[PDB]
C-alpha cells in the first residue's frame, strides 16, 4: 500500500515524537521550578494567615466592609487560564466552569463582571461577549510577585468602590501531576476564616481599623497570588501530561505504521519477484 | 441538482464537506486530541460524529441480527434531519443516541430514554 | 528576640538583632526583647537593626510589623537591602525591564517550539498514507 | 472422546499432497455419517497450512500465481 | 500548487499574464500559511489578512458543472 | 581544499553554512516576524540575504531582454567577492545593487547608483 | 550508533581500549539528545553536560583528507 | 602509497565479466602474500555494481533469477 509513503508517515510521526518528548522535558522541568516558587511562597502564606486570622477573629473585628457580607447588587469574576496553549484540559475545564457559573445564576449582562488572567480566557470572554474589565496577560512561567500585585491591588480597590460587592477565583489545583482540579474559591468577603487552634491577643498601634484598611487588601492580593502560582504549577504539569500522552499516541501510530510498512513491503517484494519470474518464463 | 433538487444537493454537499474537514483533522485528533482545535474544529468534529452516527441505520434485516425491528426512511424525511443537524439543532444531544436510528424523531425519543 | 523579613518572592533577612526601630505609619517606633504582642502597619521606609555593633538598614515597601515577644516578623512585599529608598524604585524599575524581556523570552521559546510541531504535524497531513 | 471422534493428520514433515487432501478426506468421512442421518462435527486445525500446501504444489506445477503468491 | 504548465506564461493572453501573476503569489502564500491555521495558539493579523485574500482566492476559483466563463 | 584550494573551500563552506542556517529560520520568519527572532539572528538574516542575492548573475543570453552587457566572472574575483560579504564590508549597502551584478566592483557602481 | 565491529574490541590495543568505552557511551547520551537540544534549559548538570561532551566529541571525530592520525 | 599496493582496475567501459572477476584476481593476488606469511589489505569499492555484473551475466546467459533477477 505505497510503501514509500508509509515510510516518509512513519518518518514524520517519528519527529512528532521527538518534538513532543522535547516539550515533556521542558514542562518538567519548568513545573519543578515552579513547586520551588510555591514553596518559597509558602512561608509568608501562613504568616500572613495567622495574622488576618488573630486579628479579625478578635475582638468584634466585622466592622470593615470585606468582613462582613454586603447585600450583592452584583458579582466579580477573577478567572486565571494560561497564555499560551498544548495543556490539554486546563483552560477548557477553567473556562467551562465559569460559563456554566455565570449562565447559571445571572442571566443579565450587567450582574456580572470578568477579570481574566490569561490570553485564552480573554479570548474566551470575548468570542461569548462578556466584559473583561481587568484583562492583564503575557505572564512569565515563573512570575513574581509586581505583575499580579498591580492588577490585584486594582481588583481589591475596585471591590472597595462598591461595584464588585464579591468575588471569585476560578483555577486549577495541582495536587500531584495528573488531576489538576478546578477550584471555586471565593476570594472575599471573608467570611471563611479559622483560627489557628491557639490565639495570642494583639496591641494595635494606630487603631484596629487602620490596620484591617492596610492588612486586608495584602491578605487578599496573598492569596490572588497563591491561587495564581498554583495554577501556573498545575499548567505545566498539565502540558506535561498532555505532552507525555501525545508521545504515547504518536509511538502507537509508529507500531501500527510499521505493521502496515512491513505488509506492504513483503507484498512489494513478492509482486516484483512475480513479475520478474513472468518475464523469464515468457521467453 | 438538476436531478434531485436544490436543497438535497446543498444537504448532501455539506455533510461531505464537514465528513471531509473531520477526516483531514483525524491526525491532530489521534496524536493532540480534540484539545488544540480552534474553536470551529471543534464545531466540526462535533456535529461531524453526529452526522457519521446518524449515517448509520436500523435494517430489516438485521432484526434477526440484534431484535431491533428496521425503519424505512424517506428522502424528505432524512434530508430534514440533516439540515437540522447542519444547523446545530441536536447539539445538547449525546452522539451515541444517533446510532442505528431511522428519523430524529426517534432520535429524540432514544435520546430521552437514554436520559437527556 | 531576633527579627525575620519574609517576602512573598521568598525571606530575604533573617539574623539576631535584639533593636529594630522600624517606622510605623502612625510614627516611630522601639523594639526590645519581652515586647508586647504589637501590630503596626508600616510606612515605605527603611527599618533600622542597630544592636550588633553598626546599623543595618533593610527597606520594605508595602509592609507590615508583626512583633512577638519570642520574635519579630516583618511582612514586606519588596524587601531591598541597600535601602536608600531611591534605590527600591531604581531595582523596581530594573527587575521590571528584566521580567519585561523575560515573559517576551518566555513566549518565544514556546511559540519556536510550536512552530516546530506544527510543521512536523503538517508532513503527517501531507503524507496522508 | 475416542469413541465417538476420529482424527484424520497430516504433519509438517510429510509433503503438500498429503495435506492437500487431508480436509477433504475429513469431510468425505463426514459424509458417511451425515447422509445417514447423523450429525458430524468436523474441525479443520490450521486451514491455512493448507492454502500454503497447495500454494506449494501449485508453483511445483507451475501455474502462474496471484496475491501473496497463492494461486 | 501540484499543478504545473509548462508552456505557461505565453499560453495567457497579456490581461491574464498581469492579473493571474499576483493570483498564484496570493493562492501561494495561502497554501503555505494554511498549514500553521489548523491548530495551536493563533497567528498576528497580517498573515491572517493574507489567509483571508486566500480563502476568497478559492472562492473565486470555485465554478459550477458544463457553466464556462470567458476570459474578459 | 585539494581542488580548489584552501580559501575557496572556506569560503564556499561558510556560505554553505549560513545558507542552511537561513534555511532554518524560514517558518519563524514567515509567522512569527522579524522583529522577534534575536540580533545575532537577524545578522545571520541579513548577510544570508545579501549572500543569497549577490548569487545571481545578468547573463551574456540575457542582454537581447533586459539590455544589461552580462558578465564573465572567474574564480578568485567571486571568492574574493563572497570572503569579503562574509566578513561584513558590505552590510551598509541594501538589500539590492546585489541583484543581477557580475563583481562587488559592479556591487559599489550600483549602490552608488542608487544614492547610498 | 549503527556501525559495529563483530571482532572489535579486540582489535585495539589496549591504550585505545581503556580510553575509548566511555566514548561510545558520550556518542550515545548525545545523539539520542541531540533531536531534543535545540530549545530548553532542560537540566542543569544531567543534560547539559552530555551535550557539551558529546558536542565536542563530535568536533574530536572530525577529520580531514590524506591526514592519517597515528594511534598514539 | 604505491610502494606497497596492487590496484585491479574494472571500469564501466569494460564488459561485465571483468567486473566479476576484478574481486576474485584480488584474492588470488592477495593470497600469494597471505601464504608467504606477511599480511594484506584488499579493498573492493562497490562490490554491488560486480553483483549487478553476475547478475547481469546470469541473464544473459539465461539461468534463473532469484529476487531482482539476481540468480
Amino acid at each position: 500500500a505505497s510503501l514509500r509513503d508509509i515510510k516518509t508517515r512513519i518518518n514524520a510521526t517519528k519527529k512528532t515524537s521527538q518534538i513532543t518528548k522535547a516539550m515533556e522535558m521542558v514542562s518538567t522541568s519548568k513545573l519543578n521550578r515552579a513547586e520551588q516558587n510555591a514553596k518559597s511562597f509558602v512561608p509568608y502564606m501562613e504568616k500572613i494567615q495567622e495574622v488576618v486570622a488573630n486579628v479579625a477573629l478578635g475582638a468584634g473585628g466585622a466592622s470593615h466592609p470585606m468582613l462582613v457580607s454586603r447585600p450583592v447588587k452584583k458579582t466579580g469574576y477573577l478567572v486565571i487560564t494560561s497564555d499560551r496553549g498544548l495543556a490539554g484540559a486546563y483552560n477548557s475545564n477553567v473556562l467551562r466552569l465559569v460559563y456554566q457559573t455565570i449562565q447559571k445564576r445571572h442571566a443579565s449582562p450587567d450582574e456580572y463582571a470578568i477579570i481574566v488572567i490569561g490570553r485564552v480566557g480573554l479570548s474566551f470572554f470575548r468570542k461569548r461577549n462578556m466584559p473583561v474589565i481587568l484583562d492583564i496577560t503575557r505572564l512569565p512561567d515563573q512570575p513574581s510577585f509586581a505583575d499580579i500585585k498591580e492588577i490585584a491591588r486594582k481588583t481589591v480597590g475596585l471591590f472597595a468602590d462598591g461595584t464588585f460587592d464579591e468575588l471569585y477565583m476560578y483555577y486549577n489545583h495541582y495536587v500531584s501531576a495528573i488531576q489538576q482540579e478546578v477550584t471555586e474559591r471565593k476570594l472575599l468577603p471573608l467570611t471563611d476564616l479559622a483560627e489557628n487552634k491557639q490565639r495570642t491577643v494583639y496591641e494595635f498601634e494606630p487603631s484596629q481599623e487602620e490596620i484591617l484598611d492596610v492588612l486586608l487588601p495584602q491578605y487578599a492580593e496573598s492569596l490572588i497570588y497563591g491561587a495564581l502560582l498554583d495554577a501556573k504549577a498545575s499548567e505545566h504539569a498539565a502540558r506535561m501530561t498532555a505532552m507525555k500522552n501525545a508521545t504515547d499516541n504518536a509511538n502507537e501510530l509508529i507500531r501500527t505504521l510499521t505493521l502496515s510498512y512491513n505488509r506492504a513491503r513483503q507484498a512489494a517484494i513478492t509482486q516484483e519477484i512475480t513479475e520478474i519470474v513472468a518475464g523469464a518464463n515468457a521467453l | 441538482p438538476e436531478i434531485v433538487g436544490e436543497e438535497h444537493y446543498q444537504v448532501a454537499r455539506k455533510v461531505q464537506q464537514t465528513l471531509q474537514r473531520y477526516k483531514e483533522l483525524q491526525d491532530i485528533i489521534a496524536i493532540l486530541g480534540m484539545d488544540e482545535l480552534s474553536d470551529e474544529d471543534k464545531l466540526v468534529v462535533h456535529r461531524a460524529r453526529r452526522i457519521q452516527f446518524f449515517l448509520s441505520q436500523n435494517f430489516h434485516v438485521a432484526e434477526q441480527f440484534t431484535g431491533q425491528p428496521g425503519s424505512y426512511v424517506p428522502v424528505k424525511e432524512t434530508v430534514r434531519g440533516f439540515k437540522e443537524i447542519l444547523e446545530g439543532k441536536y447539539d445538547h444531544l449525546p452522539e451515541d443516541a444517533f446510532r442505528l436510528v431511522g428519523r430524529i424523531e426517534e432520535v429524540v425519543e432514544k435520546a430521552k430514554a437514554m436520559g437527556v | 528576640i531576633h527579627v525575620s523579613v519574609v517576602t512573598p518572592d521568598g525571606p530575604v533577612y533573617e539574623d539576631d538583632v535584639e533593636m529594630v526601630s522600624v517606622k510605623a505609619k502612625s510614627g516611630e517606633l522601639g523594639i526590645l526583647p519581652g515586647h508586647i504582642p504589637l501590630v503596626a502597619p508600616l510606612e515605605i521606609s527603611a527599618a533600622r537593626l542597630k544592636k550588633g555593633g553598626k546599623t543595618q538598614y533593610i527597606a520594605v515597601s508595602g509592609g507590615f510589623l508583626e512583633v512577638r515577644p519570642d520574635k519579630v516578623t516583618i511582612l514586606a512585599q519588596a524587601a531591598e537591602r541597600a535601602e536608600d529608598i531611591d534605590v527600591l524604585r531604581a531595582k523596581a524599575a530594573k527587575e521590571r525591564a528584566e521580567r519585561r524581556l523575560q515573559s517576551q523570552q518566555d513566549d518565544i521559546d514556546f511559540k519556536r517550539a510550536e512552530l516546530a510541531l506544527k510543521r512536523a504535524m503538517n508532513r503527517l497531513s501531507v503524507a496522508e498514507m | 472422546a475416542l469413541d465417538y471422534t476420529i482424527v484424520v493428520t497430516a504433519s509438517a514433515s510429510q509433503p503438500a499432497p498429503l495435506l492437500f487432501l487431508a480436509p477433504y478426506a475429513g469431510v468425505a468421512m463426514g459424509e458417511y455419517f451425515m447422509y445417514k442421518g447423523k450429525h458430524v462435527l468436523v474441525v479443520y486445525d490450521d486451514l491455512s497450512k493448507q492454502a500454503a500446501a497447495y500454494r506449494e504444489l501449485s508453483l511445483l506445477l507451475r501455474r502462474p500465481p496471484g496475491r501473496e503468491a497463492y494461486p | 500548487g501540484l499543478s504545473v504548465s509548462r508552456v505557461g506564461g505565453a499560453a495567457q493572453i497579456k490581461a491574464m499574464k498581469k492579473v493571474a501573476g499576483t493570483l498564484r503569489l496570493d493562492l501561494a502564500a495561502y497554501r503555505e500559511l494554511e498549514a500553521f491555521a489548523q491548530f495551536g495558539s493563533d497567528l498576528d493579523k497580517a498573515t491572517q489578512a493574507k489567509l483571508a485574500r486566500g480563502a476568497r482566492t478559492v472562492e473565486v476559483l470555485k465554478q459550477d458543472l458544463h457553466q464556462p466563463i470567458p476570459v474578459e
